[PDB]
């Protein structure tokens, strides 16, 4: 049960501003392939920084307007068997 | 006044000079040109493919100005005047996209393939003049659109700095999406309720500089190389397709050369015999002057005329053979260079012809063998704990990642603590937390989320005073 | 049988192979060819002029055979069946004449000019067969003529060894008259009284050899050089006419060369710009390949095709410019050789242009000045005494001259004496005889013809044991 | 009064065979010019040998058939003022 972890902080105070989880994608690695991040050593092991180019492809899954000019965004591909 | 609106236009590349960017779209149904979207959407393997629309290049003035390639909404998965609560909407294709394919700024390309996509919705506000409206797209210039029914646009081939002469084929495209450019796709269609209203999709991409382009292809290459390593399973194939046309190439060569050796031996024989002729006329003209030399020192004999005449006959006869000689020689040169440059193609060919083999059976040598899937990759690392499920350490406020992992590519999960004194980070390697003093940055120990119980004391060696 | 008579013929050159020489003249009125006699006789300054009829040259077999160029009598100053007592008759023209003009055996030439001429008359005798008759011309082969009414002759261009391609102009001719050849002119027309009778003039000249010809021109030159000295009064003129055409020559040169420099600069500009073109097509083809190199290391991009294509465009575009280069260069060469060879004519011309001057006013420098005539030359030497008027020494039998004079060219008058013991010789220098003993050869003294009285005794120094 | 002196001997015994004078030519040097012999040092001073080439031009003046194959011939240009 893979999910996308999105967290963001203020582009100045570095303060935690928020975090929203994504729907589960079961074993659909796809989302990762659209971003280019390889499965190897990245599933449940890493917190990549969301880069502009990515917004357009991530946004489709987070009820959150990714204001990348007002906040810093990061994403992690967490995966747990079953539901959660 | 406000945005100095300009010349209307349909769905082309529009270089505006920074200032404030103003857009004046000349309303009309999508043109058949930008219709490539059709062939694009053509059901392909899941991915994000595209098509180079226009091309960018060495423009003019020492100032930076982007291209406001707008174009009505025909990219929305379904549109309506939805509720204001939503600031992001999907779309099947995103226009304006700085994609640096082979070696330049693709002022636009066709992003629309098997890959979901959402975008912003800025609702335009009224303004001073009649049909002008600021539609401040979050990341770039404000830009005030000016939609107009009167289909009178700008037909002239796109402003100088943008040649529509792009290899209009259909291929794939990485990050490069809006890097240093694109970053604009957003349906602004939300015009009030009584104005030039319409479903419009404007995207502003920045006209990259020569350097930046390089500063772009490189990265594109960086990420390509990396993924390549992670995916040998295919890369070899990406390596085979590279050898296929490689040989396909060396053949078109060996051919077009056989042809050269052709026209070679062709102009030889011709120019060759063309010469032989001259020699003969010359010889005679020569042997003729001998047939009369006897009258040479006989100034008054009439036969001396004959001699004199043969003199002149041969001179000319000689210079002819001269140019005939040049011609022939030159021919003999090309004739050679040819015969040799051909064997080259012959050499080159074999070299390639083989290498494909060393890139074809080597494909199965990484295709044939068993690889495993996503589900496995998931089990390779103990899953991080939910900030709110981290127990016994007080409250926790996640914090910007900064600690470089060891393998992979992202940082380690960090969360503040002790009202900002104690830092924690998930160690996915053994499945356990790790403490670090704020100021110091030194390792306080390893605790357990369920509880917060230590399991290991401070280790002075371990510390990460590497993150503010 | 006798003279193996052969193919009839009119008045052409007829190479017979020594054997016995037989002639078979095909009767008919003089042809218009050999009619040059007409223009020849054309009243010229007193002298012996002529016209080359035929030409002689490297024949065939290693044997000597002459040409029996016969031709009816149209050369007799008046003919009739005169009295047998006369063996010599005049004639206005003598055919067969080995004249070695410029450098070869003139198998015949037109001797007929302002110069009296007489010839032998052999009366032909009957023979075995019907119309054949030996007509033994004193100095050469017998030859039996066979005149025939049936005008069926030999039309084929004169037998091989004799080309009628002679410079048919009208000029003068020295000794060379019958030397080693000619020596035959003799009206044999005296046929019996009832036979193939007719006024025929046969002349047999010997087909000189390459050497002999040289052995002939030389002498011709010898005598020319000599007379030249004796006659500076004119020779200078013979020297001027030599300078006139000399310059006339150098001009036709400077001209035909200006022409060369013409066609020179002509094919230059043409071939020059013809090249410039190629460079341009080449440049472009080149700058084009640069416009696409970027796609070079991009085997799979389509734009790589463009690059590949421009490669081939320029190759060809190059080899064109190659041949264009050859052409141009060669041109530039001839163009040069020309411009230089012209100034030469320019140089040569002046050299000649002047020399004529140094041969024109130098003419008067030996024309203007006073010379004296024959009558004077006569008084320069005491006239020899008439053998029969030589008195007081007994009888005298003239004897072959052998004593070289001192100036002039002939020997001294010698007469035997004392029944062949005492020799005398006229000394035209002082006008007196001179005695010499036979056997000894020593000078006996000086006597006087009137009387035979000595006037001077023996002088042992003086002697002439130089003559049998 | 120029005249031509012609004398001949046997081409073997060298014996005097004969001599005939020519008509007078007064001052007409011409005959000499046809033969090539220069006036200078030759008038009344020399006895040239008749060479074949010459016969044809001399014969026209001597009632004698110049048999140059049976005899040797010589010629002198003697000149005396008046008649003789």
């Amino acid at each position: 049960g893979l999910k996308l972890d999105l967290t963001w902080f203020d582009k100045s105070t570095e303060d935690f501003k928020g975090e929203e989880y994504s729907k589960d994608f079961g074993d659909d690695g796809s989302v990762m392939e659209s971003l280019g991040v390889p499965f190897k050593d990245n599933v449940n092991n890493g917190c990549f920084d969301v880069i502009a180019e990515w917004v357009p492809l991530l946004q489709p899954y987070f009820n959150h307007q990714i204001d990348i000019s007002d906040n810093e965004y990061f994403v992690s591909f967490d995966y747990r068997d079953g539901d959660w | 006044v406000a945005a100095p609106v300009a010349f209307g236009f349909p769905a082309l590349s529009t270089p505006g000079a920074g200032g404030l960017a103003v857009s004046i779209s000349a309303g009309a149904l999508s043109a058949a040109i930008a219709d490539i979207m059709a062939a694009l959407k053509g059901p392909f393997k899941f991915g994000l493919w595209g098509v180079a629309l226009y091309g960018v290049l060495p423009s003019q003035i020492a100032k930076d100005d982007p291209n406001m390639m707008s174009k009505i909404v025909t990219s929305l998965p379904a549109d309506d005047i939805t509720e204001s609560p939503v600031s992001s909407l999907p779309l099947d294709k995103a226009t304006v996209n700085v994609n640096v394919r082979v070696v330049d700024d693709v002022k636009d390309e066709r992003q629309n393939i098997s890959v979901v996509s959402g975008v912003p919705m800025s609702v335009p506000v009224v303004d001073a003049k009649p049909t002008e409206r600021p539609g401040v797209f979050t990341a770039s210039i404000p830009g005030a659109p000016v939609l107009n029914i009167s289909v009178n646009n700008s037909t002239p081939a796109v402003q100088t700095l943008s040649p529509g002469v792009t290899n209009n084929t259909d291929k794939d495209v990485r990050p490069a999406f809006g890097t240093q450019g694109g970053n604009t796709r957003d349906a602004v269609i939300r015009f009030p309720k009584d104005s030039g209203h319409n479903a419009v999709y404007v995207s502003v991409s920045d006209v990259l500089s020569p350097d930046q382009v390089k500063q772009r292809q490189d990265e594109e290459n960086r990420r390509q190389q990396e993924w390549d390593a992670t995916h040998p399973v295919e890369a070899a194939e990406r390596n085979y397709e590279r050898a296929r046309a490689e040989l396909n190439q060396a053949n078109e060569d060996v051919a077009r050369n056989q042809e050269r050796q052709a026209k070679a031996v062709q102009v030889y024989n011709s120019r060759k015999s063309e010469l032989d002729a001259a020699n003969k006329t010359l010889a005679d003209a020569i042997a003729e002057i001998k047939q009369f030399n006897r009258f040479a020192h006989d100034p008054m004999a009439g036969g001396h005329r004959m001699w004199q005449m043969a003199g002149l006959k041969a001179q000319r006869a000689q210079t002819d053979v001269n140019n005939k000689q040049a011609a022939f020689d030159a021919a003999a040169k090309e004739k050679s260079d040819a015969d040799a440059a051909l064997s080259s193609a012959m050499e080159s060919r074999k070299k390639k012809e083989d290498k494909k083999r060393s890139a074809e059976n080597n494909l199965n040598d990484e295709k044939n063998k068993p690889r495993k899937g996503f589900k496995d990759y998931g089990h390779d690392y103990h899953p991080a704990p939910k900030t709110e499920n981290i127990k016994g350490l007080g409250d926790l406020k996640p914090g910007i990642p900064k600690t470089p992992k060891q393998n992979g590519g992202g940082k380690r999960k960090r969360w503040t603590g002790d009202k900002g004194r104690k830092i924690y980070e998930w160690d996915s390697q053994h499945g356990e937390l790790e403490g670090y003093r704020a100021s110091d940055g030194q390792h306080l120990g390893s605790f357990d989320p369920k509880t917060g119980n230590q399991l290991k004391g401070p280790d002075p060696k371990r510390n990460i005073k590497k993150y503010l």
